[PDB]
C-alpha cells in the first residue's frame, strides 16, 4: 500500500501520495452552543450571501465616509475642518517677492 | 530517515528529575556568600529584589534596579544548568558517549 | 609519525617561459584570443586554481605561495607608511605638540598646482593630513624618532623580500605535500601558541620595556629628545626601577607568583588617560600578557604526533543531536579538502573581527591622541566597517563556491550541510519574512516621522518626544557596564569605556571620549541596522543554499557557479546563479554600511565630539542627532547637506582634492549604471556597427571585439558602483571632518 | 518495445525527509514519478535538495516538475550510468508516460519516430512579420 | 631572457610602459614650460 | 506554450537534445533536411524556453529556434 | 545517538513539509486543531463569527492607544472602534471578494488527516460556504469591536 516499506505512492491512495492532507482539520460537530449558534446564524442570514453582504458593505461604508465628511471629521475635530484659525501663510509668497 | 513516519509524541523525553536537579544544582550554589556580594548570595539578593518589586506591585521595576542583572545571570545559569542536565541524562540514557 | 614535515624537491622550474604565453594556467585560454572576452577570461580565472586542475596538492600550493606573495605585498605597504613617516611626515613636529599640530605624512610634488594639496598641517610642514592614525601608533609603540621608522621600513622591505623568497621557494624548490597542509591540528596549535600566543607575549615585551616608559616619560612631558632610549631601558635597570619600582625586584616575582608586585605596569586601570585621551599602555601590557598565556594555552588543544590532545574529527563527529541528525560528521572533511569552505568561515570571521574592531577602537581609544584626531577616528571606524562587510560577502560567495563545486552528496547524507539544504526553504522564508517585517518596523517609522512633520504632527512622530521607543535594553546595558567596577569587576578602577556613562575625558580642548546617550532615534537606526544586515544575509545566504539546486532550476551545479542565467525561460532566469547573489549582496553590503557609518559620523559629531573652552560642551552639529534623525529629511538636510558644506567649498584649499573625489566618484557611482541597466546585446550590435565603420577604414582588429559578458557587465557595473559610493562618502567624510575636527 | 505500466509496488529512496517536495500543483495539477532499476546503494543527490540513498534494484521517486525528473534522468544517466523512464502523474490516477516516449533515448535514432516542428527551409528564408499581420493572434512568421 | 622580453613585450606591460613615459613627458613639460593655456611662442 | 522550430540546416549533431533539459527535442532520421538524422521538436508543450538548445547548436546562429509563446505551468517551470 | 525528533511529514519525504515540534508537537496540534478556522464539521459562519469577534476585539487596541485622537481623553476609544469597524467592513468585503474569486473550481481530490481516514472537504471552502463566512465574519468583527470599546468603558484597571 503506501505507508509501508517505502511504498511512497499509490494509485489507489493519491491523496497520501500527492500529500493532500489535513494537518490540523478535525470535523466534529460538536463546538458550539445551539442558542449561541441558532443567534449568529440567524444574525447572518440577510447577508450570507456576497452580493447582500457587498450592498451592506457598500451601504454602511459610503453612509459612515459621507456622515465622516459631514460630521464625523467635524467631531474629530481634524485641523482641516477648523480652518487656519490665523491670517496663514498669504503674504509670504516668497522670500524675496513677498507675494500673497 | 527510513524510521520516524510519525513524528513521534515523545518528541522530548521528559525525565522529572531533570527540572528539579537543574533548579537544585544551580540554586543551591546560587545561595552560597561571596564577599563580592557583600556576604549575601546572587539568588539571595533575587529574592531581595523581587520583594522589594513586589512592594509596588502594579509598577514595574526600573533601569536602574540591579533586579534586572540577578535576574538574568540567574536565569542563564539555570537555564544553562537544565538545559545541559537534559542533554546529560538523555546522552547517558540514549548514546552519545 | 604523522604530523611531520613533507614536501617535494623542485616541483615547478623557475622560467619565464610561462611568463610569454598568457592564458597558461588553463586549458581553454592557453590556445590564444579570438575575442576580447578571452582578455578578461585571462583575470578572471587567473587565481581561481580549482579550476585550473583537480589535485588538492597543487592548489594549495599555489595558494601557499599566492599567501606568501600578499603577506610581501603587505609589508612593501607597512614598510612604505613607515617610510613615509620617516621622510616625508611632520612626525618629530607632532610628538611635541600632538593637540596643536595635524598628523600628516605624505607630501605632494608641485607640479600642475596640486601644491595646493601640501595643507599647512602644523610643524612648518607642508603635506597632505593622513588620517590612518600611524602617528598616533607610533607614539604608543615609543618610537620618538625618524630614524626608528626609517629602520623599522629597512626592516619591511627585507621582510617583503624574505616573504617573496619564500613564496618562490615554496613553489618552485620545495613545495609541501597535501598531507602538510592536512594538518589542521598542528596548524592551529601553532597559529595559536606561536602566532597569536607568541605574538601577544612579545608585543607584551615590547610594551613593558619600551612602550610603557617611553609612553610615561612623554605623557609626563619630557621632550621626546631626552627621552632614554628602548635598549637604555632595557641595560640599565635603574631607570625602569625608578619608573617602576617592581624593576627592582627581577623576574622573581613571576617566578614567585608574587604577580601583585607587578601592579605597576600591569595594571586593570580601565577607562582612558586624563592626558593622552587613549587606553593605559599598562592596561594594554596586562592585557597582551594575558591573552598570550590564554592563546598558549590555547594551542596545547589539538592533537598532533603525541596521543595528547583532541583530534578535530573527533570533536565534531561526538557532536550531534536528536533535532541535526549525525551532527558535525564529514565536516572534517569538508575543510580539509575544501579549500573554499575554509575561506568562507574564515573571511566570514575576520570581517567581523574587523568590525568588531571597528566598533572597539572608537569607543577604546588604545593610542594616545587617537580619540581627539576626530579625522582619524571616523576614518578608523569607516574603512574597517568596509573592509569587514566586503571580507563577509565574500565569505558568502566561497560558501557558494563551495556547495556548487566541493560539496559532495555521499560524504554528506544527513549531516547539518544536508539537513540545511533539505530545509533551506523554510530558512529563507523565515529570513524573507524578518526582513520585510524589519523593513517596515524600521524604515516606514521614518516616512511615518516624515509624514507626521510635513502634515505639522510633530506630536504624532517617533521621537523622544511624541512617542518614544526607547533602547531599554542597551541603555541598561550600559548602567549594567558603568556600575561594574563597583560589582561585577571590583580590581577594575574604571569602566572599559566612557561610552557606558560617567564623566567625560577631554583632552587639548577637543571631546576625547564621553557617555553616549541612545534614544527614539538610535533605536530607530540600529533597527535599520538590523533590516540592511538580514536582508545582505538574506541575498547570500539564499545564494548559498541555492547554489546547486532550486524549485526553478534544479541542475544549477551541473550550470555553474558563475553563470548569467539558464535563459528567457521559466518566465525568465536572470540571476539565478549564487554569484548574482553575492553581486547584489555586494549592493546591499554598501546600503547597510553607508548607513552604519552614516550613523557613526553623526551620532559622534552630534553627541560625543566637541570642545570645551569655557564650562559646557559645545558638540560640532550640536546634538541634533537626538531630534534630526527621525526623519529622512532630517538625513538630507542635517547630515546630507550641511556636513557636505566642507567638501563643495573645499575648492581653492588643501581639501580641495577631497571635492574632486566627490565629483568623480559620483561620475563613476552613476557610470556603474550604464552597466547595472544594460545588457549585452545592445552593446555587441553596437559594437558591431563600429565595428563596420572599422572594417571600412582597414582597422578593425584580429581580436574580434566583444561586449563584455553578461556577469562581467555586472561585475563592472557593482565595482563602479561601491567604489563611487564608498569613495564619495570617503571625500565627503574627509573633508568634513579634517576642517571641523 | 511497449509502453511500460508503472508499477506502485516500487519502493523509494531512503531519504530523511526536505522541503523541496510536492506542493499544491501536485494535488490539483499534476506531478511526475521517475524510476529506476539500480545495481546497488549509491547516495545520490536530489534535485529538490539533500542528500539520498538508492536501493538496490527497483527505485520510484516522486517530483513536482518535469525538469526535476530530467534532471536527476541525466544524473543518473551520466555519473551512474542507469536507464531511468520517468511518467506525468494526475491527481486522478492518470499516468501519462513521458521521456523514453519511443523506449530510446531523444539524442539517439528510433526510425519510425515522425519529424514535428521541422521548417524546411533556412532560418533568413522566413518571411517578414508584415506578411503574417493581421493572422487572428499575434503569430511570428515562423508559424 | 627572450620569454622575458617576449613578457615586456605583452599589451599591459608595454601600455604601463607607454604611458609612463607619455605622462612623464607631459609632466617634464608642465614642469619646464607652467601653465601652458595658449600657443603664444 | 513555446514555439520551437527546427530548420534545415542543422546537421545532426544530437546537441541540442542532449541540452535539452525538459526533453522537448529528438532526433528523427532523415524525414528531415536530409538522411544522416535531423532534429525534432514534438513535445514543446514542455518547453519553458531556456533557450539551452540553440546555446549549444553549433551551426551559423541558430538551426534550433525557441520563439517564446504563451506561457502556462509547464512553460514556466512552476512545481506549484 | 538515538530517537532522531525531526521527521518527514506523514513519513512521506518527498511532499516536503518536515513535520517538527513547531509543526506537530501535540500540544501545538492540540491547540491549532481546536481553533475556529480548522474545525471543518462546524457551520463556517459561527468560525467566522468566533474569529471575527477575536479580530475585532485585537484590532481595536492599536487604532485606540495609538490613532490620531489617542491623546484626547474619551474621544480616543469612540475614535478606534470607529475606525476598527471600518477595517472590518473592509476586511469583509475582501472576504467577499475572495469568495467571489476563489471558489469556481471545486478540485475533486479528497483530504485525509495524516491518519489516513478520508475525511469530507470543509463546507468552508465552498462559495456559499464562504459567503456565510464573510458574513459571520463582518458581524463578529463589529460586535467584536463594540465590545472592545465597551471594555474600554467598564473594565477597572483600563489605564
Ligand atoms: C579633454 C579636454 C581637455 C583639454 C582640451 C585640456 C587642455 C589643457 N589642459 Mg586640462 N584637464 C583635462 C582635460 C582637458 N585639458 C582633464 C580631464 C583633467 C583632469 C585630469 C585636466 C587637468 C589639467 C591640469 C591639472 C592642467 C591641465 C592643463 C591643460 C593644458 C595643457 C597644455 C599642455 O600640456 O601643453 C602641451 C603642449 C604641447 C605642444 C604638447 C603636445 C603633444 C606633443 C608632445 C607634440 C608633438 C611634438 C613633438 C613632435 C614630439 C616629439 C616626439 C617624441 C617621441 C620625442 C591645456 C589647456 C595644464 C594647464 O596649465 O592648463 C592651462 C594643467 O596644469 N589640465
Ligand atoms: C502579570 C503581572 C504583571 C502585571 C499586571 C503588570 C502590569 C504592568 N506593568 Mg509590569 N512586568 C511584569 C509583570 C506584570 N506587569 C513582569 C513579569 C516584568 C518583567 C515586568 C516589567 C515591567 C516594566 C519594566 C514596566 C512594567 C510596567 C507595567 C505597567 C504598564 C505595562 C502595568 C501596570 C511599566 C510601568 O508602569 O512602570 C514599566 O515600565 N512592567
Ligand atoms: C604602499 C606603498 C607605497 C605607496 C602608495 C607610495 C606612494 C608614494 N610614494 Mg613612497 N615608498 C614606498 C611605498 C609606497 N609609496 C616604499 C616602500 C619606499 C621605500 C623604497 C618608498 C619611498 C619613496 C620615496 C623616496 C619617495 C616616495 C614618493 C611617493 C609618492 C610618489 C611616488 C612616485 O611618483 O613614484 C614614481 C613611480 C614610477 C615612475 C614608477 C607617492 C605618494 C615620493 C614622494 O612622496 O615625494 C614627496 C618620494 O620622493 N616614496
Ligand atoms: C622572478 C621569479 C619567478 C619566476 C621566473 C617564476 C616563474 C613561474 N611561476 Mg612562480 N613565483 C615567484 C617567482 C617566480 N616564478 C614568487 C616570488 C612567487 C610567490 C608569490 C611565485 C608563486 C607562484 C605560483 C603560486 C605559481 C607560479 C607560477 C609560475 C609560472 C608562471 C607564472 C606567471 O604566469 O607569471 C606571470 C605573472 C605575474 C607577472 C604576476 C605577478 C603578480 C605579483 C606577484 C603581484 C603584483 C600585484 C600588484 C601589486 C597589483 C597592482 C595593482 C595594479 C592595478 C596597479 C612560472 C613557472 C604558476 C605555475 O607554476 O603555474 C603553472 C603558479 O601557479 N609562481
Ligand atoms: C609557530 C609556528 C607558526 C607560525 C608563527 C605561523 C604563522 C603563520 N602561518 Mg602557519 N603553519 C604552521 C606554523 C606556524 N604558522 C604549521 C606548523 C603549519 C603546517 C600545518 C602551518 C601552515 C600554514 C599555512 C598552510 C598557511 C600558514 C600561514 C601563516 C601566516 C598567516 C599570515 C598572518 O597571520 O600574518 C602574520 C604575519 C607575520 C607574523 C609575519 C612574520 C612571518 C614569520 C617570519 C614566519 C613565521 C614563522 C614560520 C612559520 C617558521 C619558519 C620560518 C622560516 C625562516 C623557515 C603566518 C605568518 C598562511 C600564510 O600567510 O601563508 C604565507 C598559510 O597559507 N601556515
Ligand atoms: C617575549 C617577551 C619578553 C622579552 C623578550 C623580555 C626581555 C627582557 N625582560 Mg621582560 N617581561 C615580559 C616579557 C618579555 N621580557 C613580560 C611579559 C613581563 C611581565 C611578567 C616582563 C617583566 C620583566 C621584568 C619585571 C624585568 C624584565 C627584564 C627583562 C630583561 C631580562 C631578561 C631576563 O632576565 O630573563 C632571562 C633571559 C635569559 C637568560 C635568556 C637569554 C638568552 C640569550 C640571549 C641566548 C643567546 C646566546 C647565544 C646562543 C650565543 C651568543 C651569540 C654570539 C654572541 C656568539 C630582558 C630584556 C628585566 C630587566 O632587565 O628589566 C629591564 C626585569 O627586571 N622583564
Ligand atoms: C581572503 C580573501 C579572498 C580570497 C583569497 C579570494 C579568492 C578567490 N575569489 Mg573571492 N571574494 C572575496 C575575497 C577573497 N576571494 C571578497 C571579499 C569578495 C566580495 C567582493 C569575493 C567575491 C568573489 C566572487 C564573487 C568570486 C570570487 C572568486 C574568487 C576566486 C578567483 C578570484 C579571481 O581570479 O579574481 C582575480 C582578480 C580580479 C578579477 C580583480 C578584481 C578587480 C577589482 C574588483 C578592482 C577594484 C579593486 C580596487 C581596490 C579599487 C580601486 C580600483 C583602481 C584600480 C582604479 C578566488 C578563489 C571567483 C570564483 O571563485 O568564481 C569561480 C568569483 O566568481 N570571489
Ligand atoms: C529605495 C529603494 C528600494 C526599496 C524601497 C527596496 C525595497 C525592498 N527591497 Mg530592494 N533593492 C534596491 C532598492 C530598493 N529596494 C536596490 C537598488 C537593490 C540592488 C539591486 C535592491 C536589491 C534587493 C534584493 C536583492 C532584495 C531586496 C529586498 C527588498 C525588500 C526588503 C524590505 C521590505 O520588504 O520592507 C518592507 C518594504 C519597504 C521597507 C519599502 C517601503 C514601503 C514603505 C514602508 C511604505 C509602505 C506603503 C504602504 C503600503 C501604503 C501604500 C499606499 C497605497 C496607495 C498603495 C523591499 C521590497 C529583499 C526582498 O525582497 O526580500 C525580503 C531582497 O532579497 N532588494
Ligand atoms: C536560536 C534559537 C533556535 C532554537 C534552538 O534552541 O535550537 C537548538 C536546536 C538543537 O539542536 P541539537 O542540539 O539537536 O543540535 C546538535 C548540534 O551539535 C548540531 O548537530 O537546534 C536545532 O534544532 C536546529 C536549529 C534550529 C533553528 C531554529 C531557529 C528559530
Ligand atoms: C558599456 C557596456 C558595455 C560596452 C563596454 C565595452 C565592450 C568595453 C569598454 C572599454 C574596453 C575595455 C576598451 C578599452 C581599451 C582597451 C583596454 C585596449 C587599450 C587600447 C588603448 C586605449 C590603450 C558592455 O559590453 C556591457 C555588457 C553587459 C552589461 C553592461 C555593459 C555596458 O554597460
Ligand atoms: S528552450 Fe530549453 S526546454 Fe525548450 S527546447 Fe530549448 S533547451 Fe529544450
Ligand atoms: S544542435 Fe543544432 S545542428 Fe545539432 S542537431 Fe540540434 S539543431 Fe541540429
Amino acid at each position: 500500500k503506501y505507508g509501508e516499506n517505502s511504498r511512497y505512492f499509490d494509485l489507489q491512495d493519491m491523496e497520501n501520495t500527492t500529500g493532500s492532507w489535513d494537518m490540523y482539520g478535525v470535523d466534529e460537530k460538536k463546538r458550539y452552543p445551539d442558542n449561541q449558534a441558532k443567534f449568529f446564524t440567524q444574525a447572518t442570514d440577510i447577508i450570507s450571501r456576497r452580493e447582500s453582504l457587498r450592498a451592506l458593505v457598500a451601504l454602511s461604508g459610503i453612509a459612515a465616509i459621507v456622515t465622516y465628511g459631514l460630521k464625523g471629521a467635524k467631531d474629530a475635530d481634524l485641523p482641516i475642518t477648523k480652518g487656519p484659525q490665523t491670517t496663514g501663510e498669504n503674504g509670504k509668497g516668497g522670500s524675496v517677492r513677498s507675494r500673497l | 530517515e527510513a524510521s520516524n513516519k510519525s513524528f513521534p509524541r515523545d518528541w522530548v523525553k521528559t525525565d522529572p528529575l531533570v527540572p528539579v536537579l537543574g533548579f537544585a544544582g544551580w540554586t543551591i550554589p546560587a545561595n552560597i556568600g561571596v564577599s563580592a556580594f557583600g556576604g549575601q548570595s546572587l539568588f539571595g539578593l533575587f529574592t531581595q529584589s523581587i520583594g522589594e518589586n513586589l512592594a509596588h506591585f502594579p509598577t514595574g521595576p526600573a533601569l536602574d534596579d540591579k533586579f534586572w542583572l540577578y535576574l538574568i545571570t540567574y536565569h542563564l545559569g539555570l537555564f544553562l544548568t537544565i538545559t545541559l542536565g537534559q542533554i546529560g541524562v538523555q546522552g547517558r540514557k540514549q548514546g552519545y558517549w | 609519525k604523522k604530523v611531520k614535515i613533507a614536501v617535494d624537491r623542485n616541483p615547478v622550474e623557475t622560467s619565464f617561459e610561462k611568463w610569454a604565453k598568457p592564458g597558461h594556467f588553463s586549458r581553454t585560454l592557453s590556445k590564444g584570443p579570438n575575442t576580447t572576452t578571452w582578455i578578461w577570461n585571462l583575470h578572471a580565472d587567473a587565481h581561481d586554481f580549482d579550476s585550473h586542475t583537480s589535485d588538492l596538492e597543487e592548489i594549495s600550493r599555489k595558494v601557499f605561495s599566492a599567501h606568501f606573495g600578499q603577506l610581501g605585498i603587505i609589508f612593501i605597504w607597512l614598510s612604505g607608511m613607515y617610510f613615509h613617516g620617516a621622510r616625508f611626515s611632520n612626525y618629530e613636529a607632532w610628538l611635541s605638540d600632538p593637540t596643536h599640530i595635524k598628523p600628516s605624512a605624505q607630501v605632494v610634488w608641485p607640479i600642475v598646482g596640486q601644491e595646493i594639496l601640501n595643507g599647512d598641517v602644523g610643524g612648518g610642514f607642508q603635506g597632505i593630513q593622513i588620517t590612518s592614525g600611524f602617528f598616533q601608533l607610533w607614539r604608543a609603540s615609543g618610537i620618538t624618532s625618524e630614524l626608528q621608522l626609517y629602520t623599522t621600513a629597512i626592516g619591511g622591505l627585507v621582510m617583503a623580500a624574505a616573504m617573496f623568497f619564500a613564496g618562490w621557494f615554496h613553489y618552485h624548490k620545495a613545495a609541501p605535500k597535501l598531507e602538510w597542509f592536512q594538518n589542521v591540528e598542528s596548524m592551529l596549535n601553532h597559529h595559536l601558541g606561536g602566532l597569536l600566543g607568541l605574538g601577544s607575549l612579545a608585543w607584551a615585551g615590547h610594551q613593558i620595556h619600551v612602550s610603557l616608559p617611553v609612553n610615561k616619560l612623554l605623557d609626563a612631558g619630557v621632550d621626546p629628545k631626552e627621552i632614554p632610549l628602548p635598549h637604555d631601558l632595557l641595560l640599565n635597570r635603574a631607570i625602569m626601577a625608578d619608573l617602576y619600582p617592581s624593576f627592582a625586584k627581577g623576574i622573581a616575582p613571576f617566578f614567585t607568583l608574587n604577580w601583585s608586585e607587578y601592579s605597576d605596569f600591569l595594571t586593570f586601570k580601565g577607562g582612558l588617560n586624563p592626558v593622552t585621551g587613549g587606553l593605559w599602555l599598562s592596561d594594554t601590557a596586562h592585557h597582551h600578557v594575558a591573552i598570550a598565556v590564554l592563546f598558549l594555552v590555547a594551542g596545547h588543544m589539538y592533537r598532533t604526533n603525541w596521543g595528547i590532545g583532541h583530534s578535530m574529527k573527533e570533536i565534531l563527529e561526538a557532536h550531534r543531536g536528536p533535532f541535526t541528525g549525525e551532527g558535525h560528521v564529514g565536516l572534517y572533511e569538508i575543510l580539509t579538502t575544501s579549500w573554499h569552505a575554509q575561506l568562507a568561515i574564515n573571511l566570514a570571521l575576520f570581517g567581523s573581527l574587523s568590525i568588531i574592531v571597528a566598533h572597539h577602537m572608537y569607543a577604546m581609544p588604545p593610542y594616545p591622541y587617537l580619540a581627539t584626531d576626530y579625522g582619524t577616528q571616523l576614518s578608523l571606524f569607516t574603512h574597517h566597517t568596509w573592509i569587514g562587510g566586503f571580507c563577509i560577502v565574500g565569505a558568502g560567495a566561497h560558501a557558494a563556491i563551495f556547495m556548487v563545486r566541493d560539496y559532495d552528496p555521499t560524504n554528506n547524507y544527513n549531516n547539518l550541510l544536508d539537513r540545511v539544504i533539505r530545509h533551506r526553504d523554510a530558512i529563507i522564508s523565515h529570513l524573507n519574512w524578518v526582513c520585510i517585517f524589519l523593513g517596515f518596523h524600521s524604515f516606514g517609522l521614518y516616512i511615518h516621522n516624515d509624514t507626521m512633520s510635513a502634515l505639522g504632527r510633530p506630536q504624532d512622530m517617533f521621537s523622544d518626544t511624541a512617542i518614544q521607543l526607547q533602547p531599554v535594553f542597551a541603555q541598561w546595558i550600559q548602567n549594567t557596564h558603568f556600575l561594574a567596577p563597583q560589582l561585577t569587576a571590583p580590581n577594575a578602577l574604571a569602566a572599559t569605556s566612557l561610552t557606558w556613562g560617567g564623566d567625560l575625558v577631554a583632552v587639548g580642548g577637543k571631546v576625547a571620549m564621553m557617555p553616549i546617550s541612545l534614544g527614539t532615534s538610535d533605536f530607530m537606526v540600529h533597527h535599520i541596522h538590523a533590516f540592511t544586515i538580514h536582508v545582505t544575509v538574506l541575498i547570500l545566504l539564499k545564494g548559498v543554499l541555492f547554489a546547486r539546486s532550486s524549485r526553478l532550476i534544479p541542475d544549477k551545479a551541473n550550470l555553474g557557479f558563475r553563470f548569467p542565467c539558464d535563459g528567457p525561460g521559466r518566465g525568465g532566469t536572470c540571476q539565478v546563479s549564487a554569484w548574482d547573489h553575492v553581486f547584489l549582496g555586494l549592493f546591499w553590503m554598501y546600503n547597510s554600511l553607508s548607513i552604519v557609518i552614516f550613523h557613526f559620523s553623526w551620532k559622534m559629531q552630534s553627541d560625543v565630539w566637541g570642545t570645551v573652552t569655557a564650562s559646557g560642551v559645545s558638540h560640532i552639529t550640536g546634538g541634533n542627532f537626538a531630534q534630526s534623525a527621525n526623519t529622512i529629511n532630517g538625513w538630507l538636510r542635517d547630515f546630507l547637506w550641511a556636513q557636505s558644506s566642507q567638501v563643495i567649498q573645499s575648492y581653492g584649499s588643501a581639501l580641495s582634492a577631497y571635492g574632486l573625489i566627490f565629483l568623480g566618484a559620483h561620475f563613476v557611482w552613476a557610470f556603474s549604471l550604464m552597466f547595472l541597466f544594460s545588457g549585452r546585446g545592445y552593446w555587441q550590435e553596437l559594437i558591431e556597427s563600429i565595428v563596420w565603420a572599422h572594417n571600412k577604414l582597414k582597422v578593425a582588429p584580429a581580436i574580434q571585439p566583444r561586449a563584455l559578458s553578461i556577469t562581467q557587465g555586472r561585475a563592472v557595473g557593482v565595482a563602479h558602483y561601491l567604489l563611487g559610493g564608498i569613495a564619495t562618502t570617503w571625500s565627503f567624510f574627509l573633508a568634513r571632518i579634517i576642517s571641523v575636527g | 518495445w511497449t509502453v511500460p505500466t508503472l508499477n506502485p509496488d516500487t519502493p523509494s529512496p531512503i531519504f530523511g525527509g526536505s522541503t523541496g517536495g510536492l506542493l499544491r500543483k501536485a494535488q490539483t495539477e499534476e506531478f511526475y514519478v521517475i524510476t529506476w532499476e539500480a545495481k546497488k546503494e549509491q547516495i545520490f543527490e536530489m534535485p529538490t535538495g539533500g542528500a539520498a540513498i538508492m536501493r538496490q534494484g527497483p527505485n520510484l521517486l516522486k517530483f513536482g516538475k518535469k525538469e526535476q525528473c530530467l534532471a536527476l534522468t541525466t544524473q543518473l544517466r551520466n555519473k551512474f550510468k542507469l536507464t531511468p523512464c520517468f511518467y506525468r502523474v494526475f491527481p486522478d490516477g492518470k499516468v501519462q508516460y513521458l521521456h523514453p516516449a519511443d523506449g530510446v533515448y531523444p539524442e539517439k535514432v528510433n526510425a519510425g519516430r515522425v519529424g514535428a516542428n521541422q521548417n524546411m527551409r533556412r532560418i533568413g528564408q522566413n518571411v517578414n512579420p508584415i506578411k503574417v499581420k493581421f493572422s487572428g493572434r499575434m503569430m511570428s512568421p515562423a508559424e | 631572457m627572450k620569454d622575458f622580453t617576449t613578457y615586456l613585450s605583452t599589451a599591459p606591460v608595454i601600455a604601463t610602459i607607454w604611458f609612463t613615459f607619455t605622462a612623464g613627458l607631459l609632466i617634464e613639460i608642465n614642469r619646464y614650460f607652467p601653465d601652458p593655456l595658449v600657443f603664444s611662442f | 506554450a513555446h514555439i520551437v522550430k527546427i530548420y534545415d540546416t542543422c546537421i545532426g549533431c544530437t546537441q541540442c537534445v542532449r541540452a535539452c533539459p525538459l526533453d522537448v527535442l529528438e532526433m528523427v532520421p532523415w524525414d528531415g533536411c536530409k538522411a544522416s538524422q535531423m532534429a525534432s521538436a514534438p513535445r514543446t508543450e514542455d518547453c519553458v524556453g531556456c533557450k539551452r538548445c540553440e546555446t549549444a547548436c553549433p551551426t551559423d546562429f541558430l538551426s534550433v529556434r525557441v520563439y517564446l509563446g504563451s506561457e502556462s505551468t509547464r512553460s514556466m517551470g512552476l512545481s506549484y | 545517538k538515538k530517537a532522531q525528533v525531526i521527521s518527514p511529514v506523514n513519513g512521506d519525504p518527498f511532499v516536503g513539509m518536515l513535520e517538527t515540534p513547531v509543526t506537530s508537537a501535540p500540544i501545538v496540534a492540540t491547540y491549532l486543531s481546536n481553533l475556529p478556522a480548522y474545525r471543518t464539521g462546524v457551520a463556517p459562519v459561527l468560525r467566522g463569527v468566533e474569529i471575527g469577534l477575536a479580530h475585532g476585539f485585537l484590532l481595536a487596541g492599536p487604532f485606540i492607544k495609538l490613532g490620531p485622537l489617542r491623546n484626547v481623553p474619551e474621544t480616543a476609544e469612540i475614535a478606534g472602534s470607529l475606525s476598527a469597524a471600518g477595517l472590518v467592513l473592509i476586511l469583509a468585503l475582501c472576504l467577499s471578494i475572495y469568495g467571489s474569486a476563489q471558489f469556481q473550481s471545486t478540485p475533486s481530490i479528497g483530504v485525509k488527516t495524516l491518519s489516513g481516514r478520508s475525511v469530507a472537504r470543509d463546507p468552508l471552502f465552498s462559495a456559499d460556504g464562504w459567503s456565510e463566512f464573510a458574513a459571520g465574519f463582518l458581524v463578529g468583527g463589529e460586535a467584536g469591536v463594540a465590545w472592545a470599546y465597551v471594555c474600554t468603558q467598564i473594565l477597572p484597571y483600563y489605564s
